[PDB]
RNA sequence: CCCAUGUCCAGGUUGAAGGUGCGGUAAAACGCACUGGAGGACCGAACCCACGUACGUUGAAAAGUGCGGGGAUGAGGUGUG
RNA sequence: UAGUCGGGACCUAAGCCGAGGCCGAUAGGCGUAGGCGAUGGACAACAGGUUGAUAUUCCUGUACCAGUUGUUUUUGUUUG
RNA sequence: UCUCGUUAAGGAACUCGGCAAAAUGACCCCGUAACUUCGGGAGAAGGGGUGCUGACUUCGGUCAGCCGCAGUGAAUAGGCCCAAGCGACUGUUUAUCAAAAACACAGGUCUCUGCAAAAUCGUAAGAUGAAGUAUAGGGGCUGACGCCUGCCCGGUGCUGGA
RNA sequence: GGGAGACUUGAGUGCAGAAGAGGAGAGUGGAAUUCCAUGUGUAGCGGUGAAAUGCGUAGAUAUAUGGAGGAACACCAGUGGCGAAGGCGGCUCUCUGGUCUGUAACUGACGCUGAGGCUCGAAAGCGUGGGGAGCAAACAGGAUUAGAUACCCUGGUAGUCCACGCCGUAAACGAUGAGUGCUAAGUGUUGGAGGGUUUCCGCCCUUCAGUGCUGCAGCAAACGCAUUAAGCACUCCGCCUGGGGA
RNA sequence: GCCUAAGGUGGGAUAGAUGAUUGGGGUGAAGUCGUAACAAGGUAGCCGUAUCGGAAGGUGCGGCUGGAUCACCUCCU
RNA sequence: GGAGGUAUGACAA
């Protein structure tokens, strides 16, 4: 919902107007990620969809290794926040 | 849900049970239990009318609310219950005015549903009306023979039947055995079909198990005596011998139809099965 | 054989499901510990049974005894009615 | 040798009997109300002493349960 | 003759057959194969230790010493292993010559049964089945599990037709 | 290569749009087949190269009216679309993935490939429980034939369908791994974008991403490939080393 | 008295030889049965899978053209 | 015109 993702974007912007940043990206990718899971569980055919989820989960995996590549002290701030591991 | 035991001895090897995951409590209600002792196959002379019953664990008879003719309050459901009299699971239900009853749990029965009976019920599971009043192609379950009788057709885990037609004062049915037949439109009816659909699929696992259930092991003719069975005697093992396999009293048992073949409901059966 | 109602099974052993923690993972499966205490489960008295053998065979006994033997929470033993 | 133990004057289970009743050559069979029926429920005292032989039964001490008569004390007499 | 104890050398040569007896036996520790349904097989097997007295202890030992032929010093507590048949298994049975490969069994399958069910006891009434209702109840056969279960409907039964 | 900075083109986010048989779930529509019931109706029907088996006077086929049930979705429909591939075609709704085009607000190389691992994976097949119209291994009968364990005919079970769990193989093919950049043209078509005309409709041009055909340079043993390369280059992976035995 | 070579016992691990019998495979100037493939090979062939049959093979299901011939529309020269 | 789609037959010579 694009409502949901600008109150996301909002909430972990790195400032004012940033949209793309690791923090933004990676949190829109963590609640995205959680909605496609319950949709996952629900429908555990639609193997289609479900490809679309583990490309989100690489990108987001891709993007928590630069943060943490290029600063440790943001990466641990994240994670914590969105609850990752 | 069905748990399959790990073969941790010969007997627990390939036994299953359920999980009694939608039992909700293992408290009856005291106000409706009645004692029934166990008959083990034998009748009012104190014969053995009955082949193989007798022994197992005492049981507490639940009385159930089967025929569904309180229309003037709702029933709230309170829990789902294990009931060692029937396959099925039961339901306590609270009517709004304070009377408690057991209901049959139909198949998607949760506790807080509330349930009406009467012509005006919604066609909702668990609401009982009259087969009247309930639209073709519904599932429906406890369907009663006689109006006011309470329902005595498909109540048994997992069964259910269908609405196919109303013809004159009767509806055309089909049941769970997939005869097809008229009953009375005034005849109530529950919707939708019986809960514990799983029960089928039990594998009891040791002898014990079907002795605690009341059955006693059945004994084949073949091994009987001449004097006792049509099947007994013979050296060794013996095949049938005989022109047609038959009971201890002499009945073909492989495909002789049993019915009365001047059966009053045979002008309301329109297909038969089984 | 069954019904109703009572009652009996020294003492040890094993360690099922489930649960917890820590690993593991996107989440999982899953791995390791701990806990947990299942079973017509194991060893073994009482108790029930009756597999071998000797003896007995005008018997201690119209079927037993001695030495061993099987089951021993169960499809169990047993009392009363 | 017992108000207190066990049983009855309490309760019901299986089962049994069964007013009318239903069924049936006779005889009788079954069965409702109603009962009977413990192996279960309920239920008030104990320790010691004593005899050759009985004792939670007798005796000593100290109790308890149900009820009776009387005395005093309170409160209620028909909006009780 | 019975019941019991010990026997040189040999050690199954006995015998239908190791019948009977002998041997094993407790606890702790080391260790433990094929095969497997992954639970098991296991107490597999095969080995070591066990008394007493001091010292010392992390309380289980350790070190040291001592005595005997022998230390669960008596009594009471598995003999084991390899392989084949049959039955899956725990159970059950010919009270009093047969305990088994027989019965039962969980599982399989067929078939009957729409409920005043079929089935059974009864002349009947009345009962059991059930205060159950086709995922239920009766009957026949098979008999855990795994892989499987071919051909024949002329005959005989059953079912339907008419 | 390491370290500290800076950058915006690669990559991604935002914003604005575009198309789609992409997937999953739950419903639902008509045509047709079969069966069933009822009229009408009378001796054939069906089938082949030719026949017969088969079905039918116990009333067929045909025809009319209905009922049941299963499976597949005519036209649209197209080197058309979508998807990583396998694949996806009636309609409706719910949940859901991806792609494409503008914009240039944001991040600032976050990228590519990817042994091992994991996931998906036509059809047949397997397990449990349902369903079963049509079709049809097996199988039966009729033919053909020297023989026919075939092709043909009449039947017909599994299977084909659904749920769940296995299997993990196909000339699973473009018989062409993925990423990137570069290197004549012509002409279709699908979805976009921008402008110049056109009263609109549309035409004209520019462009992005697909999808085809034709064709230079170059490449190739040849066949052929040719901006959707098999050309010219760099990165990473898979794989090959005579045939048979395998 | 500790350590300890050799020796003994025990249960496993590993390598070669050998074994009634058994399996497919290769070879063998002129054996028997059929004719499956190559032409449209006379039923187009092949791939995977299933099932059946003396045998090659047959049949079903899906797939491929590495498909002969005549008949279409799109495309393009 | 071109393109993807709909029974038997030795051996050597
Ligand atoms: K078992
Ligand atoms: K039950
Ligand atoms: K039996
Ligand atoms: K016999
Ligand atoms: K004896
Ligand atoms: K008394
Ligand atoms: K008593
Ligand atoms: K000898
Ligand atoms: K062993
Ligand atoms: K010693
Ligand atoms: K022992
Ligand atoms: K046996
Ligand atoms: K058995
Ligand atoms: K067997
Ligand atoms: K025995
Ligand atoms: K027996
Ligand atoms: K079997
Ligand atoms: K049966
Ligand atoms: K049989
Ligand atoms: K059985
Ligand atoms: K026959
Ligand atoms: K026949
Ligand atoms: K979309
Ligand atoms: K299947
Ligand atoms: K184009
Ligand atoms: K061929
Ligand atoms: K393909
Ligand atoms: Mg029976
Ligand atoms: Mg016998
Ligand atoms: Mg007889
Ligand atoms: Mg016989
Ligand atoms: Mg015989
Ligand atoms: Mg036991
Ligand atoms: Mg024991
Ligand atoms: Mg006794
Ligand atoms: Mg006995
Ligand atoms: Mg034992
Ligand atoms: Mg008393
Ligand atoms: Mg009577
Ligand atoms: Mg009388
Ligand atoms: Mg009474
Ligand atoms: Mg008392
Ligand atoms: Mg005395
Ligand atoms: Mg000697
Ligand atoms: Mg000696
Ligand atoms: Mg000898
Ligand atoms: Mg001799
Ligand atoms: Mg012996
Ligand atoms: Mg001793
Ligand atoms: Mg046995
Ligand atoms: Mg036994
Ligand atoms: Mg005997
Ligand atoms: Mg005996
Ligand atoms: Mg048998
Ligand atoms: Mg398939
Ligand atoms: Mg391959
Ligand atoms: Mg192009
Ligand atoms: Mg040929
Ligand atoms: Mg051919
Ligand atoms: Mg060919
Ligand atoms: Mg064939």
């Amino acid at each position: 919902s694009q409502e949901r993702k600008n109150e996301i974007i909002k909430e972990y912007a790195r400032h004012e107007g940033d949209t793309g940043s690791p923090e933004v990206q990676i949190a829109v990718l963590t609640e995205d990620i959680n909605q496609l899971n319950e949709h996952a569980r629900t429908h555990k055919k639609d193997h289609h969809s479900y490809r679309g989820l583990m490309k989100k989960i690489g990108h987001r995996r891709n993007l928590l290794a630069y943060l943490r590549k290029t600063d440790i002290q943001r990466y641990r701030e994240l994670i914590q926040r969105l609850g990752l591991r | 849900a069905i748990k399959k035991y790990k073969p941790t001895t010969n007997g627990r090897r390939n036994m299953t049970s359920s999980d009694f995951a939608e039992i909700t409590t293992s408290t009856p209600e005291k106000s409706l239990l009645q004692p029934l002792k166990n008959n083990a196959g034998r009748n009012n002379n104190g014969r053995i009318t009955v082949r193989h019953q007798g022994g197992g664990h005492k049981r507490q008879y639940r009385v159930i609310d089967f025929k569904r003719n309180k229309d003037n309050v709702a029933a709230v459901v309170k829990t789902i219950e294990y009931d060692p009299n029937r396959s099925a699971n039961i339901a306590l239900v609270h009517y709004e005015d304070g009377v408690k009853a057991y209901i049959l749990a139909p198949k998607g029965l949760e506790v807080g549903m509330r349930l009406v009976s009467g012509p005006e019920a919604d066609i909702k599971v668990g609401n009982a009306l009259p087969l009247e009043n309930i639209p073709v192609g519904t599932v429906i379950h406890n369907i009663e023979m006689k109006p006011g009788k309470g329902g005595q057709l498909i109540r048994s885990a997992g069964t259910s039947a269908q609405v196919l037609g109303k013809e004159g004062k009767y509806v055309l049915i089909r049941l769970n055995s997939g005869e097809v037949r008229m009953i009375l439109a005034t005849c109530r009816a529950t919707i939708g079909s019986v809960g514990n659909e799983q029960h089928e699929l039990i594998n009891i696992g040791k002898a014990g198990r079907s002795r605690w259930m009341r059955k006693r092991p059945t004994v084949r003719g073949s091994v009987m005596n001449p004097n006792d069975h049509p099947h007994g005697g013979g050296e060794g093992k013996t095949p049938i011998g005989r022109k047609a396999p038959v009971s201890p009293w002499g009945q073909p048992a492989i495909g002789y139809k049993t019915r009365n073949k001047k059966a009053k409901s045979d002008k309301l059966i329109v297909r038969r099965r089984t």
